[PDB]
């Protein structure tokens, strides 16, 4: 129960998000075209602003989100196994479209 | 009264102190001391025990106090190494647990059958620091129902006896009490681990429920003590538990707890025995018996 | 291990005990002086307060509250956050300005809707009338404070030496000097208006007194805390000394078994 | 030394060194004999031996051994089967230290930690015991008065208050006591003073007829009586 | 500008006299900011 | 009696006369004065009692005599001797301080204060 | 020296620097290495005792530095287990406290008759991380008298030797020593005792004559830092520690106290060497000396 500046709690917040999207229940895997996403909004800071709380909220709705709309997107991750600097921007589109949650 | 690995002089001592307190005449002791070879040490409750089921088998009651039985575990520990068996467990054998089990079976409540008779045991323990993380405590535990957990840390604080009461349980234990003596502790055993959770927090809320809690409870503590050597008589115990548990230390304070007790007896057998007469023979109280009780023990409490 | 685990963890109860210790002793000598200045301040506010007597007493609210920037000195940041959540209720539109960054968090969750003015960087530095003055000429044109006809600081007042228990009292407005009916014993003309000049002047006078007597029940609420904490981790030391004890009776008992095994066969 | 007493008649006190030495031979002597060591690396004999040197150590009907023996555990340990054991057979414990020493007070037995299950209204009189718990308790409450006084300061006590400090001082330079043995470095006489008049000193200290004679003059003193010339000299 | 401001300067002035001490000195010297605050809104803090 | 209290030393008076300069000229009490409220100004204070005479350096604060004798004076500062060159110094940075820019009215107290340490 | 469990370059080390400061022609390595058989290496300290022995016996004088013992220890594990002796504690051989403990006794001063002759000792002991709860270390500690506690991290800051003097006692203590240099460093023993104490208040504020202490304290230290491989004769101890104690060296900023000991000696020797052979060979100081070694101390201070 030490006080805490700004500069310490950039950190401390940024990891509480990153330890929840790390977070997971049992007998639920995924396919890496859709764990590639999820991985782009935790480091590339999109859940800092988001709730602690509605982390779980958002990782579940932005994948039915994605499957809908950017399924051609994902394909192509799946198929070519990198992000080009179309896809990185496409990804970051979609994040930003749904960082409201 | 086993005494085993104790020394020679303090058992001598024992058998004096008995006669002049004019009991050695319905008591036996036993004697393996620390001078006697372990082998000896080994036998010593088993061959006392033999002696004390003879009085069970004649339908009648008995007694045997086996001190000290983490002794017995070393006694026959030393033995067990120079026949080559090796260590188990806390470097004592492995087949201590069966010694301790056959011995403490022998000791039981019979039917009606086998006169009704009894052995009861009392089985002293030489912890290690108050540690029950070793072997030999457990093992005299898991057989055995109820623990008088005792506290060093207690008794040098002036509570003589020094009896714990937060991890001292009964099992099937406390169907031993007839009535008079259900109703006057009715539910202390409750209430002073209601204490023990309030005194945690006293290093959240202070509130005059708990507060009240915290000196009746200290109060109760200090009521529990009692002179050693010349143990108050059961009859004269039944009053002084009533005040507290129905409490009446709401008007005494700590300092005078002493005072209080000798003077308030002194004055209900005066007044009226009649009570105390109930008690002796009944053994069992009546709501009127009780009601009187508490009309004599609020009498006293103002003056 | 077990072994090696009991032990680095002893080394950790030690320094957490050692710093402990520490902190009551500069907290110590932070507190003689504290104390010292306190008596001062104490003796200008009394010298305000002899005249609001004979002048008898004619006295919307605002709520400042002092406590510091640093944390780890006790329940005195919440105890004071509460009182002060007391007079928020008696009027739930009243106004908090909150010296110090540690009552400032607590009370900003309750009502987002209040804060206007706050002071950082007072908790980290002595009660000094250089801080004062600046608050008071600022609360001023912030707060409109003058129109307020009554104002109120809170502090926590060193009552005893292990104790603070907090407490209010109430700031004088330009509205009392006017109505009382013993403003008139007093003499001065139309020359000076004492209602514009010594409202002002016994804002800051009134306030550096109880933000010496906030600091002083906080550094001394701080050494309590800090003492208690020597006597908790001292069992804490104890306790795993037994555990320390019990792991090297295994450890040896174990290695025994083993060699002898090897012996047998 | 049982010679002497089953045979003269005479009382002995019979001192030994380390009791952590005897533990260690055995140890050795079990190993190469073709034993197996038990807990904590010790003697499968430990307890056995011990007893019979212990029980033949008592108060005969002519004459006694008396044994003051020393007591030094391993590294620290108190949970260990060899301390245990000796224990047992120990009814008083005299407690030594250092900080006690600093303070130039000779005896250096810590009164706090010096304890005796012999020590009782039954066996020492009652007014023996009480008078030695009272002296005990106040020196217990000194401590604890000293600890809080050292924080908030000096200025903090009563009229009260100071009466178990003024008493427990008074008491604490009181211990030392000149030995004869340690006559030179003293400068001062070696006493001896018998129990019916330790009693009755520590009375007169509860009664208050040494609690104005001067702090400086308990320094190195015996009975009673002697300390009143003492008190004259620190004064003249 | 507030009269105990006004008195705030005089004693720093009276200070500057040739004799002083190490709490006068304290007394006039602040390197303390202030936060501005409306509404949880802030407009940034600034040197008091 | 008189009364002097600062942040940082308390000090305590017994007196017959107390001599002040203050915001209506200046003002003097003589056993007692009939209550007045002035502020003092930047001020050398004198205090006589008997035919001794003892001098403080005051830095302006308030005065009220109360109906009892009792001269309650608080100030920020308020010894004379004790006070003691560089404030001629310090008005000249404070006029190069003006051209660009408080910093008018921190002269102007320099000048207040000047004057009135030419007194002493 | 004797070289126990040391290799051939370990010692090849200690030749070569032996021999650059002149020391080889009184000196002896007796060697056994480590690749050097397991019976040789347990033996090496015994041999080793009797080379010295010879010198004592005969009346004169020796100093044997056994290193290190923790070594011997191993050796004969190697030795005891083979011939299926059980070991004791921590697998460590059980009469390896006997072993140790032979040995030790010889390192003592003997008397007139025996034709006045000694052989001094100075065992070293390596710990693992400071760990004397061990077997190894208990034994040695008990059998020795005298103890120097080299603290990790003392050395890490510097400071070598790295002595930790809380945990460095000696226990025959003063009774040989020079006593010009036991009068001037009583007031060390002490000073520095309390700059401890306050080291662990100053990790801030602090009152005046704490703060004092700690200044003066860290001069102290800092004179305590003394080279490696760079021996001091007992007429250049006795100044820097008087100069120190009567506080010459409070002025006497830190970066400068490495210069101030070596320019002071060097100022005293040629300004009057009288004063520094008398404290040599006296071995005492006196109220005449003092006054004209703290009157030069003074001078030079200012300068």
């Amino acid at each position: 129960g030490s006080d805490l500046d700004a500069s310490t709690k950039q950190t401390l917040v940024r990891g509480e998000r990153l330890t929840q999207l790390l977070k997971q229940n049992q007998y639920s895997p995924l396919a890496t075209e859709e764990q590639v996403p999820l991985i782009y909004a935790g480091v590339n800071g999109h859940l800092d602003g988001i709730e602690l709380s509605r982390i779980g909220e958002f990782e579940s709705s932005f994948l039915s989100y994605l499957k809908s709309n950017h399924n051609e997107l994902l394909t192509e991750i799946r198929e070519k196994g990198e992000l080009s600097k179309e896809l990185l921007a496409s990804l970051k589109s979609a994040t930003e479209s749904f960082v409201a949650t | 009264y086993v005494a085993v690995g104790q020394k020679r002089s303090t058992v001598a001592q024992l058998v004096q102190t008995l006669e002049q307190h004019d009991a050695m005449k319905y008591s036996i002791i036993v004697a393996a001391t620390a001078s006697e070879a372990a082998p000896l040490q080994y036998l010593a409750p088993f061959t006392a025990a033999s002696i004390g089921e003879w009085f069970r088998d004649n339908g009648k009651h008995a007694l045997i106090v086996y001190d000290d039985l983490s002794k017995q575990a070393v006694a026959y520990r030393q033995l067990s190494l120079l026949l080559r068996r090796p260590p188990g467990r806390e470097a004592y054998p492995g087949d201590v647990f069966y010694l301790h089990s056959r011995l403490l079976e022998r000791a039981a409540k019979l039917s009606e059958k086998e006169g009704s008779g009894s052995l009861t045991a009392l089985p002293v323990i030489e912890t290690q620091g108050g540690d029950v993380s070793a072997y030999i405590p457990t093992n005299v535990i898991s057989i055995t129902d109820g623990q008088i957990f005792l506290e060093a840390e207690l008794f040098y604080k002036g509570i003589r006896p020094a009896i714990n009461v937060g991890l001292s349980v009964s099992r099937v234990g406390s169907a031993a009490q007839v009535k008079a003596l259900k109703q006057v502790a009715g539910s202390l055993k409750l209430f002073l681990a209601q204490y023990r959770e309030v005194a945690a927090f006293a290093q959240s809320d202070l509130d005059a429920s708990t507060k009240q809690t915290l000196v009746r409870g200290e109060r109760l503590t200090q009521l529990l003590k009692q002179n050693q050597y010349s143990p108050l008589a059961t009859e004269e115990q039944v009053p002084l538990i009533y005040a507290g548990v129905n409490g009446h230390l709401d008007g005494i304070e700590l300092s005078r707890i002493g005072e209080f007790e000798s003077s308030f007896l002194s004055y209900l057998k005066s007044n009226h025995n009649e009570l105390l007469t109930e008690i002796r023979e009944k053994g069992e109280l009546s709501k009127e018996l009780l009601a009187s009780l508490k009309s004599a023990t609020e009498s006293f409490v103002a003056t | 291990a077990t072994l090696k685990e009991v032990e680095m963890r002893l080394k950790s109860i030690k320094n957490i005990e050692k710093i402990t210790k520490t902190m009551k002793i500069v907290a110590s000598t932070r507190l003689s002086k504290a104390e010292k200045a306190k008596i001062s301040a104490k003796k200008m506010d009394e010298a305000e307060q002899l005249f609001y007597k004979n002048a008898e007493t004619k006295n919307k609210e605002l709520i400042v509250a002092i406590t510091s920037d640093k944390g780890l000195c006790g329940s005195i940041h919440s105890q004071l956050a509460k009182a002060v959540r007391r007079h928020l209720n008696d009027q739930p539109n009243a106004d908090i300005v909150t010296i110090g960054d540690k009552i400032k968090m607590q009370l900003l969750r309750t009502h987002p809707n209040n804060i206007k003015l706050s002071i950082n960087g007072i908790g980290k530095d002595a009660p000094t009338f250089q801080e004062s003055a600046l608050i008071a000429d600022k609360l001023l044109s912030v707060m409109k404070a003058g129109t307020y006809p009554k104002i109120s600081i809170f502090y926590n007042d060193p009552v005893s030496s292990l104790s603070f228990e907090p407490s209010e009292k109430p700031i004088f407005n330009a509205k009392t000097i006017e109505q009382s009916p013993s403003f008139g014993k007093f003499e001065i003309d139309t020359d000076a208006n004492v209602p514009r000049d010594l409202f002002e002047y016994t804002l800051a006078n009134q306030m550096l007194t109880a933000m010496a007597q906030g600091y002083a029940a906080e550094i001394s609420a701080r050494r309590n805390a800090m003492d208690n904490a020597s006597k908790n981790a001292g069992d804490m030391i104890n306790r795993y000394s037994i555990l320390y004890n019990r792991t090297r009776q295994a450890v040896i008992t174990n290695e025994l078994v083993d060699i002898i095994t090897g012996a047998s066969s | 030394a049982e010679y002497f007493r089953d045979e003269e008649g005479q009382d002995v006190l019979l001192f030994i060194d380390n009791i952590f030495r005897f533990t260690q031979a055995g140890s050795e002597v079990s190993a190469l004999l073709g034993r197996i060591p038990s807990a904590v690396g010790y003697q499968p004999t430990l307890a056995t031996d011990m007893g019979l040197l212990q029980e033949r150590i008592t108060t005969t009907k002519k004459g006694s051994v008396t044994s003051v023996q020393a007591v030094y555990v391993p590294a620290d340990d108190l949970t260990d089967p060899a301390p245990a054991t000796t224990f047992a057979h120990l009814d008083a414990t005299t407690v030594l230290s250092r900080g006690i020493s600093e303070l130039g007070i000779y005896p250096a037995v810590d009164p706090l930690d010096s304890k005796s299950r012999l020590l009782d209204a039954a066996v020492v009189g009652q007014e023996h015991y009480d008078v030695a718990s009272k002296v005990q308790e106040t020196l217990q409450t000194y401590k604890s008065l000293q600890d809080i006084i050292a924080i908030l300061g000096m200025d903090e006590l009563s009229e009260q208050d100071k009466l178990t400090v003024e008493r427990a001082r008074k008491i604490q330079r009181f211990l030392s006591q000149p030995f004869a043995v340690a006559e030179v470095f003293t400068g001062i006489p070696g006493k001896l003073v018998r129990l019916k008049d330790t009693v009755a000193s520590f009375k007169a200290v509860l009664e208050g007829k040494y609690d104005n004679i001067p702090e400086h003059a308990f320094y190195m003193v015996g009975g009673i009586e002697d300390v009143v010339a003492k008190a004259e000299k620190l004064a003249a | 500008i507030s009269y105990a401001a006004y008195l705030n300067v005089a004693a720093q002035a009276i200070r500057s006299t040739e004799l002083q001490t190490a709490s006068v000195l304290n007394r006039s010297q602040t390197d303390a900011f202030y936060t501005q605050y409306k509404n949880a809104s802030e407009p940034t803090p600034i040197t008091k | 009696k008189l009364q002097f209290a600062l942040p940082h030393e308390t000090l305590y008076s017994e007196v017959t006369q107390v001599n002040l300069p203050a915001k209506s000229g200046r003002i003097g009490v003589l056993a007692n004065h009939v209550p007045t409220v002035e502020q003092l100004l930047p001020g050398v204070v004198e205090v006589m009692e008997g035919s001794n005479s003892k001098k403080f350096f005051i830095s302006g604060g308030f005065a009220t005599v109360q109906p009892d004798s009792q001269l309650c004076v608080t100030a920020i500062e308020a010894p004379l001797e004790s006070f003691s060159e560089n404030i001629k110094n310090l008005l000249a940075e404070a006029k190069k301080n003006v051209s660009s820019s408080r910093e008018a009215a921190e002269a102007a107290i320099q000048v207040e204060v000047l004057e009135n340490l030419q007194s002493v």
